[PDB]
């Protein structure tokens, strides 16, 4: 029992950590010419044959909720948007009374309108047209004088002509001293022990898509559908259902767009929606009703072992589209489709979806972004790999959510936490100094 | 790395090499991650400058005086360094790192030096 | 410094001191300089460290175990601390650095520290 | 911390632990703080750095080689570690410290080395 204090260096433990992690892209596979925002040309590529150890009996308690990944993704994607938008031009020169009239969709919803603008030389002006979709366009008068939607609030910044949003999976690594551990329990809902814990040196790639209603392009729960809720008892939190298969969504922009190159300054150049080509269409996303079926089948099967209590689905309740309808984007465009016929035979059920152009990302007022045209015709197929729901007696209602973007990154992030190495410690020996 | 995490604190003393020696634009982004740079080598540098300080800083295993108190532990040494992990044991002898580094910090600095130096 | 860069490696022996003595606004300039510092010390450290490590951390010449290897070498040391120089040492050594290296750091560092304990 | 600051060099010899523990947005303001951290950092190595190549990096207090001489001080221990202190002794010696730490640096770097190896 003759026990002397030792002095222990490079002891395996750890401490909840809260550090910033940094990039990290396994493809390189894209040049500097397309401009991908994600593509930082600053991060680092990850290794191609990554290192996960597995840590026999350990028992890692895990949050998604109070996780810190999540805000540190948000933020990051919110500051290179605004990196990216900042040095491009501003469209606060096109804030003037607009002349319109509609485009001829007779025999709707897109207006010709004309402008007064500034052209190189001060002096002179210039009349123009350009086309814009009706959730653009303001009617100031009780004629036919209208304005662009945010001008009465605030600048509105074109966005950068080359370049492109397009989603790149981003790893997330930590800086040494740190460690990401990650949850390998199949049936894991947000929080608990999990009783299979390996250390990664990083992330996978998650890949940041920007959805509202439903959940695209993510990962698969691996054995059944597994619903995830901070306080499934409380209506007002948001509840992430992960879908154990995918379902094909397939959305397009069916008229061919034309772009008309203005000149509005000194090298200052906005884009404007040109001709229509052909006929007019309606821009419509496409979803095969069994398949849809099916799923929600299965969905309120697994939400009543939590209620116990007849489930139904409703239709989005109202507000803004941006929370009414499935907000995305797509090769560029911005898509707002119709969900009433999701959530209330064997056919597609086509869902209308409609465009704008004028975007107030992530619930900044005031800080709304121009989406320039996108020339021909558009085609996007997606994954369907989760819901976002919320709730409203012996039957529950459930209804599309969204609206928060934490809540699509929080539903990817839930498998990693991040501890901190403290590597000194001590310890009983029979061994004393002299 | 980390692989011993789970086992036995004996054990897990043939990982320690690796367990250390892993240790080691002008826009937000670039400017947070030249603040890890430095915060990493700061810990680190801490953690250098209390093993030195304790006469520690050649070893990974460093055998000090000042003994084992009942109120710190009172379980033997088969129980430490053989059926007990390193996370258990941290569970247990995390409250007591405030006393025990004090005691070796003064008390085994002064006196050895002094007697060193005569 | 590197007076002795051309000269035999023995006799170089003695310019270690220099050798290592040396290695110590919100503008983009200003920037770069700051992460230039950083990295310099960033440097300075993970040699220290893999010093540490060998248990060569208060020496510039550190005599360990693990024996050369014909592979690595099939010259006497009357060449290697005469007339070779360190500029050409290295031209030959250059491809065995990551074995030696791993070489030492296992098993000195753990034959070494289980027995001192014992 | 530096309550011994004017007290006898001799009995302060009992506080150097304190002494040696405590040396560790994108705005203006923001770099301005990161540029005093990496300074801090330094300064510390450079100190290290120093103690290092004189072999005294495990020691508070460091016996060397080399006699002093009747030009850096001309006063016995009795006066200099008994009635002076560390700002007095420091006042008087201040002319020589680059002579006493090149000294240092090469005698006893270099022959003591040779002289292990062999
Ligand atoms: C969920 O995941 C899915 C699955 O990944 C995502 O779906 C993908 O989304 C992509 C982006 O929306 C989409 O890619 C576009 O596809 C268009 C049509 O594809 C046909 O033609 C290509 C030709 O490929 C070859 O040429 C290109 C040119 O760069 C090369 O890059 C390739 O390597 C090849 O050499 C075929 O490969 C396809 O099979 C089809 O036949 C393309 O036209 C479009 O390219 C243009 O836009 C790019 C945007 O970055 C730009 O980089 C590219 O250079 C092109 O733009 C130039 O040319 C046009 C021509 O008018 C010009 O106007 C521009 O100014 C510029 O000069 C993309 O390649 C994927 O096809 C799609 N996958 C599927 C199965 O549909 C889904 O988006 C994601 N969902 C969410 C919500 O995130
Ligand atoms: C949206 O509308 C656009 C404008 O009409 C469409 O572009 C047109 O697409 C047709 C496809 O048949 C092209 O016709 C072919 O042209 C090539 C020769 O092209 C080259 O020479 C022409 C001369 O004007 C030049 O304009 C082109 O840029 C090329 O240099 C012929 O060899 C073929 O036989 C055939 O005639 C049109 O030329 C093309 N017009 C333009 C201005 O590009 C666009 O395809 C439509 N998009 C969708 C999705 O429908
Ligand atoms: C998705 O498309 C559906 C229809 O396909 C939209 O539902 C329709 O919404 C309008 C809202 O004005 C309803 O009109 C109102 O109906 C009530 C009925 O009493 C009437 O009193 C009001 O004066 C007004 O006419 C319309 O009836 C309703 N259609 C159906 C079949 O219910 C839905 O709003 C669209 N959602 C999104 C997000 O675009
Ligand atoms: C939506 O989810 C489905 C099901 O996971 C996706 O289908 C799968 O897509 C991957 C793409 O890498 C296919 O992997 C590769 O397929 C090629 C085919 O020649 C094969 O040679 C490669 O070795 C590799 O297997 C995978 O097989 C395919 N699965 C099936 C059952 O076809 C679909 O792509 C996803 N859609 C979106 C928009 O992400
Ligand atoms: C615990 O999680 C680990 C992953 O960390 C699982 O190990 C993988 O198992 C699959 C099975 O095909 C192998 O292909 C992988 O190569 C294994 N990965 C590693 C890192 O070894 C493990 O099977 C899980 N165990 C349980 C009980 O779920
Ligand atoms: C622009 O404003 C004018 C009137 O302020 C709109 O009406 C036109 O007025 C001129 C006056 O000479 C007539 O010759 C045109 O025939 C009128 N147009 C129509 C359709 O009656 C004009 O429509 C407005 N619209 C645009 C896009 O310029
Ligand atoms: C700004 O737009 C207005 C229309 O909204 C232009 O006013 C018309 O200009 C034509 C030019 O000959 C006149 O014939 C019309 O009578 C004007 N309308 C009215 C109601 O008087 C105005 O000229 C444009 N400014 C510039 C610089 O083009
Ligand atoms: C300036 O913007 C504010 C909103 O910040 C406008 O107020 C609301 O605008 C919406 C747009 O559809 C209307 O539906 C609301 O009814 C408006 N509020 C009220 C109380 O009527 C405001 O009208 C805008 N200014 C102008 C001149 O349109
Ligand atoms: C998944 O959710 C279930 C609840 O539906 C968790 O079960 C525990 O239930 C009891 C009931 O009193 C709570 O007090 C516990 O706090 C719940 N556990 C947790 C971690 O909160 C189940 O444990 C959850 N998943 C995991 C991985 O444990
Ligand atoms: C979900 O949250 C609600 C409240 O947000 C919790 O239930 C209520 O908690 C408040 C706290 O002051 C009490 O005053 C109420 O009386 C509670 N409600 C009831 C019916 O007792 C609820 O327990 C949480 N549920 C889960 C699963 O975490
Ligand atoms: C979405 O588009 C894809 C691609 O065309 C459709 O996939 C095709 O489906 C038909 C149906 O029998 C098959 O014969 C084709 O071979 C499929 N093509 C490919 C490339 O797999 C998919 O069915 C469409 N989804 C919807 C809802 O219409
Ligand atoms: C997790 O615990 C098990 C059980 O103690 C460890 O498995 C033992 O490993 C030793 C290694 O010499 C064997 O002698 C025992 O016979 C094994 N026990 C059984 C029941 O097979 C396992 O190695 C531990 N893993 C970690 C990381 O500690
Ligand atoms: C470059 O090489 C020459 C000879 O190759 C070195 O000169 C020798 O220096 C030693 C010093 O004791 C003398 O004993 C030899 O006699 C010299 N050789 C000749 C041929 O004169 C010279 O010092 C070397 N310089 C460096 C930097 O290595
Ligand atoms: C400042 O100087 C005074 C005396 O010059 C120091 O006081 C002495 O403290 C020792 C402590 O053992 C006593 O034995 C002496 O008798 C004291 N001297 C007198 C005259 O009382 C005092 O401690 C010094 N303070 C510092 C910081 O050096
Ligand atoms: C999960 O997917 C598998 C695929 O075969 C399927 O058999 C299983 O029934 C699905 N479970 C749910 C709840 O969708
Ligand atoms: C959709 O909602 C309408 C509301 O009247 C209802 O009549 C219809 O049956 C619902 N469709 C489905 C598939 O539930
Ligand atoms: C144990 O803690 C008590 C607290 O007062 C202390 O007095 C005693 O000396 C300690 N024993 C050891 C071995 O440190
Ligand atoms: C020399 O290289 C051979 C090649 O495998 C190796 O087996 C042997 O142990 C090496 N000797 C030394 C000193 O490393
Ligand atoms: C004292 O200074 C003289 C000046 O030349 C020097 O020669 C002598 O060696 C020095 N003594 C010591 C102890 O360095």
């Amino acid at each position: 029992e003759n026990l002397w204090v030792t002095v222990y260096y490079g002891v395996p433990v750890w401490k909840d950590a809260e550090t910033t992690l940094f990039c990290a892209s396994d493809a390189k596979a894209y040049d500097t010419e397309k401009r991908n925002v994600w593509a930082t040309h600053c991060c680092v590529p990850t290794d191609p044959n990554p290192q996960e150890i597995v840590l026999e009996n350990v028992t890692e308690n895990f949050n998604m909720w109070k996780n810190n990944m999540v805000e540190q993704m948000h933020t990051d994607i919110i500051s290179l948007w605004d990196q990216s938008l900042k040095p491009c031009v501003k469209l606060t020169p096109l804030c003037v009374t607009l002349n319109c009239t509609d485009v001829n969709a007779t025999n709707e919803e897109i207006k010709n309108c004309s402008f007064n603008i500034t052209t190189e030389l001060r002096d002179k002006k210039k009349k123009v047209y350009a086309l814009f979709y009706k959730l653009d366009v303001v009617p100031i008068d009780d004629n036919n004088s209208y304005r662009l939607i945010n001008c009465n609030t605030s600048a509105i910044t074109q966005a950068c002509p080359k370049v492109s949003f397009e989603p790149i999976p981003i790893h997330y690594c930590a800086p040494a001293g740190f460690a990401i551990l990650k949850c390998n329990d199949k049936k894991f809902n947000g929080t608990g022990p999990c009783k299979n814990v390996s250390t990664v040196q990083c992330t996978h790639g998650i890949k940041p898509v920007v959805s509202t209603q439903l959940l695209l392009n993510g990962s698969l729960a691996e054995e059944e559908i597994i619903i995830r809720s901070e306080n499934i008892t409380n209506n007002a939190k948001t509840i992430i259902v992960q879908l154990n298969e995918s379902v094909e969504i397939n959305c397009t922009r069916p008229n061919n767009n034309t772009r008309k190159s203005i000149r509005i300054g000194p090298g200052q150049w906005f884009y404007a929606t040109g001709d229509i080509i052909g006929d007019i269409r309606q821009a419509h996303c496409n979803i095969s009703r069994t398949k849809w079926n099916k799923t929600l089948q299965q969905v309120a099967k697994k939400l009543r072992e939590h209620f116990n209590k007849t489930i139904i689905f409703n239709p989005s309740s109202g507000g803004d589209l941006e929370i009414t309808t499935h907000s995305f984007n797509c090769g560029g465009e911005f898509f707002y489709c119709n969900t009433s016929e999701l959530f209330n035979t064997n056919n597609t059920i086509t869902l209308p979806c409609r465009i704008k152009q004028i975007i107030n990302m992530w619930q900044r007022v005031g800080q709304a972004m121009y989406a320039p045209p996108i020339e021909g015709k558009i085609r996007c197929t997606s994954n369907i790999t989760g819901l976002l729901l919320t709730r409203d007696n012996n039957t529950e209602t459930f209804r599309p959510g969204g609206g928060d973007m934490r809540d699509n990154w929080r539903s990817e992030l839930y498998k990693y936490k991040v501890v901190k190495i403290e590597p000194l410690g001590v310890a009983p020996t029979r061994c004393k100094r002299r | 790395f980390l692989g011993a995490a789970g086992s036995t604190m004996g054990a897990a003393s043939m990982t320690l090499t690796v367990q250390a020696r892993n240790l080691l634009q002008l826009t937000v982004w670039g400017i947070k991650q030249l603040q890890a740079r430095v915060l990493a080598v700061e810990r680190y540098l801490k953690d250098q400058q209390l093993l030195g300080i304790w006469g520690c800083s050649g070893k990974l295993i460093c055998c000090t005086n000042v003994p084992w108190n009942s109120s710190w532990s009172n379980k033997s040494q088969d129980e430490i360094w053989d059926n007990m992990t390193w996370m258990e044991w941290d569970k247990e002898i995390n409250n007591y790192t405030d006393i025990i580094y004090s005691l070796i910090e003064e008390s085994q600095n002064q006196q050895e030096k002094n007697e060193q130096e005569l």
